[PDB]
């Protein structure tokens, strides 16, 4: 959990310098947040084609982990 | 031929009117044999039984028709006369024991062959003879089913 | 020998002989075509399902016996009219009994007397598991058709 | 429930010393490599319409459908008294 | 707006700009929330444990009846000088000539050759089969069905004809199953490890072979919108 | 406890499920000229991954079939993941453990099974005594140790299957060393 | 997840093993079963002491 | 204390095989900013 949360900051710091060349810091913090845990918070998104490349991978790591947690901790009950 | 009211074996069903019963085809359409039966009514035989005809199908006269089939020899099967497939028993306290149920047909000259399930023992194999079976099978316990959980 | 109704085992070294819940068998062997061997055989004992089966009747009625091996032709078949094997033994006399694996069919017997079957057996079909499973349409095995 | 303990097999019973004593038992033998007898026991013993297996794992049914679907339509019958509120609001401030 | 809602929110729509049709569309997510979660579990459930089935029925089929009418011919063997044989012989004569390349030698070496890859299946006795399946090296190998017998026989003693021995002998064996010594005498000699009983091989992966369902309905689905698509198009041009 | 992608799905799938996500897109195109190719190429590849990024939806009435459908087939891909992943997690592989001493292996022992005891001991005059047992001595006199702590040292090399002994000992010796199980 | 716990597991309340079960060699009087008279199995039962 | 069943609190290993890619596409998306950028001016 932690080094997820440290690599969402330096996610955060990459997609900041990737727009460098109103969406600077912690607006975009809070959108890759928002977005592991079931697109669940309106967001505002980015308009920069490899800011969506970029986001769309953390994308696919989101989708791929939530998953593997509600199976795992299904687990528990059933043992 | 002496046989037993057996629900896979032998069904027993009341005859029409006219004395000819009625008549049945399969799933696909094959005509199912039928043989008069001359077995008494009133299940209970405490009041008085009164033999009357019926007809019977199933599983152990269908081989019994194919079987007459290849020797060429008629029939004419009846039912039991109480119902039971038969015991070895002691009556009037004497010294002789006789049999009660359909074996007792069998040996006291009513009868000539059983085309009904009847089980091999020992017992019965010291007085009749039995042929090779035709049917394997064995003793089970049958319950009642649980309820499904909701 | 056949199945684990009959197994053949070998004599204990020490003693030449073998142990207790065996029956002793003797087994005959040809070595020279040229010039053959009379009576040359190699002792042998065996145990299983059907020696057991025998020991009991043989205590209930009361008989003797001594087991030995067929000679050739494994069962049986009737060959260019002629039979060969355990029912070729047991029906050209000198063998009078035969026990082990023989299933009863109508060819068979005609020739000779059939006791009382004491296990069932039949024609199975024998294949190698495969590591996998069955769903052709699991996505829409959950549900009913009317929600 | 549970497995066979007594195992035997049903028979034709006939007198002893008959004469149909060699026929019957060649005839039996006879039909049961031939099909015949298989033949009778899909006509007679073999067919299931009853679920197999143990547990039996089953669908759901609408029976939860009445738990569920009923309380988005008693949203409706309520939702629509809501909206004469907001209007009678709307012109009462 | 609600068919993007209900399938877990994925297609972008413009909201309504009413309060009471703000209310509605909440308790709609809700329903669309547990109804989602309800299936999930239940396929869980479903494919937890899922009975197997084998490719095969018996002796009446297309794999045996047409044997090289099929995707890569289909291989089975019988050890010959048998009672099998000689049953097969009389009632199948189409499909005796087709085993005449794939005569086995022994029982071993039938299980070897079966284990390696060389057959595909075997014929042959069900009691010794099923002792050969229940004593094995893993679990590899299975009976078919249950253990359906197609040819119900049984062992018994060969004695010489008209001899007085016979019916002493059968009396001797009838006993035996009164006293209840052949169950004891087949509870040690007969059982086996594994009981067959249709256990989960936790299936693996999902193969194409599964979604080939979701995949036609899919089609199927592009099928008609084409078809619709050219009746209106052509329908609006008067 | 798992190949996290490799586990769940084949290789083969992945591209036959990458493939199918770029002929609709190439079909979305087709039916907005007929009666955009970066934003309808964004719509449809966005939709399975659950992301939200785009504003482009199809106007015609003629995807409006499509699109609904296709959004179906993107939750059916996942929840099965889901599904499948739970029954790998859950399962295990059959096996067979000793049930005791009328287990079928030691009742009639096979060439590649072997099981001995310390020599001289309680044990071995248990066994002689009776007579039902007297098949499974044989087998054991010939493989018999000298003492009971050399004889665990041997199952661990995988010279020796199975050890008899007195459970007090045994039990104290599984915890130590978790590799055994009684 | 509890809830596909709760439909899984199930408990079959110990559905009779065979002729061996404690429910039946020493019987009480809240199980209850029976046969036929005059019948095969009454053979079987009566023949041994067991 | 393990018993049998044992069920497994997954650990990093899992996180190898999905960090990675996410973790490459930094780099790989870095090199994509000039074709980006090229494009731009060529275009
Ligand atoms: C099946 O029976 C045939 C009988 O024709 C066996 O063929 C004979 O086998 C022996 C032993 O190998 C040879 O010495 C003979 O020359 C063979 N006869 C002929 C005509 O070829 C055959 O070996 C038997 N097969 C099995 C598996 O028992
Ligand atoms: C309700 N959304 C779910 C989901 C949606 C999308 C992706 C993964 C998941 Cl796991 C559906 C299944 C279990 C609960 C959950 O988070
Ligand atoms: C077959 O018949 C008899 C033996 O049964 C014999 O005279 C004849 O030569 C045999 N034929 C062959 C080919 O062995
Ligand atoms: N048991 C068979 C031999 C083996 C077989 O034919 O499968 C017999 O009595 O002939």
């Amino acid at each position: 959990w932690v080094m997820m949360f440290v690599m969402l900051l330096i996610v955060s710091a990459v997609a900041v310098f990737v727009f460098e060349y109103s969406f600077t810091i912690g607006k975009a913090i809070w959108l890759l947040w928002g977005l592991v845990f079931n697109n669940s918070v309106p967001v505002q998104n980015p308009k920069g084609t490899t800011s969506k490349i970029m986001v769309s991978v953390w994308a696919f790591f989101a989708v791929i982990f939530l998953a593997s947690y509600t199976a795992n901790l299904a687990a528990f009950m059933i043992q | 031929i002496v046989t037993i009211h057996q629900e896979p074996f032998v069904y027993v069903k009341p005859t029409m009117s006219d004395g000819t019963c009625k008549e049945e085809f399969t799933v696909n359409g094959d005509p199912v044999k039928k043989v008069i039966c001359t077995g008494p009514n009133d299940t209970s035989p405490g009041s008085p039984r009164h033999t009357v005809p019926q007809c019977c199908y199933g599983f152990c006269i269908d081989l019994l028709i194919k079987l007459a089939r290849t020797m060429q020899f008629t029939y004419e099967v009846h039912l039991v006369a109480d119902g039971k497939f038969g015991t070895q028993e002691r009556v009037q306290n004497s010294n002789k024991k006789e049999w009660n149920g359909m074996m007792g047909e069998l040996l006291s000259g009513q009868a000539d062959m059983i085309v009904a399930p009847l089980t091999i023992n020992n017992e019965r194999a010291q007085y009749i003879e039995f042929s090779k079976p035709f049917k394997y099978q064995g003793l089970t316990i049958l319950v009642k089913k649980e309820i499904p959980r909701s | 020998e056949e199945a684990p109704f009959v197994i053949v085992e070998s004599v204990d070294p020490l003693s030449g002989t073998c142990m207790r819940n065996t029956v002793p068998c003797q087994k005959r062997i040809i070595s020279e075509n040229k010039t053959d061997e009379e009576p040359g055989y190699i002792k042998k004992c065996c145990k299983g399902f059907c020696i057991d089966i025998l020991k009991k009747i043989s205590k209930s009625v009361k008989f003797t016996y001594d087991l030995y091996l067929v000679t050739n032709g494994k069962h049986g078949k009737k060959i260019n009219g002629t039979w060969n094997g355990m029912i070729g033994e047991v029906v050209m006399k000198r063998a009078y009994m035969a026990v082990g694996s023989l299933t009863i069919n109508e060819e068979r017997s005609e020739v000779v007397d059939f006791s009382v079957p004491f296990i069932e057996t039949g024609i199975s079909v024998m294949v190698s598991r495969s590591n996998g499973t069955v769903s052709p349409s699991a996505f829409l095995e959950p549900f009913s058709a009317d929600v | 429930t549970g497995e066979l303990f007594f195992r035997s097999g049903f028979g034709i019973g006939m007198r002893k010393d008959s004469p149909w004593k060699q026929q019957v038992s060649l005839s039996i033998l006879k039909s049961h490599e031939n099909g015949f007898m298989e033949d009778l026991d899909k006509t007679w013993v073999r067919y299931q319409e009853c679920d197999s297996r143990s547990n039996a794992p089953a669908t759901l049914t609408f029976e939860n459908m009445a738990g569920v679907f009923m309380l988005v339509a008693g949203g409706i019958v309520a939702g629509i008294f809501l909206i004469f509120i907001e209007i009678a609001y709307k012109r009462h401030k | 707006l609600l068919w993007g809602l209900v399938f877990n929110n994925s297609v972008p729509v413009q909201n309504p700009k009413g309060t009471t049709s703000k209310i509605m569309v909440s308790v709609w997510a809700f329903f669309a929330v547990i109804f989602l979660a309800s299936y999930t579990a239940n396929l869980a459930a479903f494919m937890i444990q899922e009975e197997y089935v084998d490719q095969v029925s018996g002796l009446s089929d297309k794999k045996f009846q047409r044997p090289n009418d099929f995707s890569p011919p289909f291989r089975f063997g019988t050890v010959p000088n048998g009672s099998t044989e000689r049953n097969i012989r009389n009632n199948y004569a189409e499909m005796h000539a087709y085993m005449g390349k794939f005569n086995q030698r022994g029982v071993d070496d039938a299980l070897l050759s079966l284990k390696t890859g060389k057959l595909d299946a075997f014929i042959y006795d069900a009691a010794v089969l099923n002792y050969m399946a229940g004593r094995d090296e893993g679990c590899k190998l299975v009976t078919i069905g249950s253990g359906k017998v197609f040819a119900s026989t049984g062992y018994g003693i060969a004695i010489q004809k008209d001899s007085g021995w016979k019916r002493q002998v059968d009396l001797a064996i009838l006993q035996l199953f009164g006293d209840g010594e052949m169950e004891e005498l087949e509870a040690l000699w007969l059982t086996g490890i594994c009981h067959n009983e249709k256990n989960e091989v936790m299936s693996s992966q999902l193969d194409i072979d599964n979604m080939a369902g979701v995949f036609y309905m899919l089609g199927a689905a592009m099928a008609l919108s084409l078809i619709t698509f050219i009746c209106e198009h052509l329908f609006y041009w008067q | 406890t798992l190949d996290s992608f490799m586990q769940p799905f084949q290789s083969t799938l992945w591209l036959l499920v990458g493939l199918s996500v770029h002929v609709v897109a190439v079909m979305l195109y087709l039916l907005d000229r007929f009666s955009t190719l970066s934003s309808a190429m964004w719509f449809s590849w966005g939709v399975l991954l659950n992301s939200g990024i785009g504003e482009g939806a199809p106007r015609s009435f003629s995807a409006r079939i499509l699109g609904m459908v296709w959004a179906g087939f993107a939750m059916i891909i996942v929840a099965s993941y889901t599904a499948n992943l739970a029954a790998f997690l859950v399962l295990d592989r059959p096996e067979e453990r000793i049930t005791g001493i009328n287990d079928p292996r030691l009742r009639n022992p096979s060439d590649k099974f072997i099981y001995a005891t310390v020599k001289q001991s309680s044990v071995d005059i248990y066994f002689r005594r009776q007579v039902e047992l007297s098949t499974m001595y044989r087998h054991m006199e010939k493989h018999n140790y000298e003492s009971a702590a050399e004889a665990i040292q041997a199952v661990r090399d995988n010279k020796l299957h199975a050890f008899i002994w007195d459970s007090a000992v045994l039990e104290f010796e599984a915890s130590q060393k978790c590799d055994l199980v009684t």
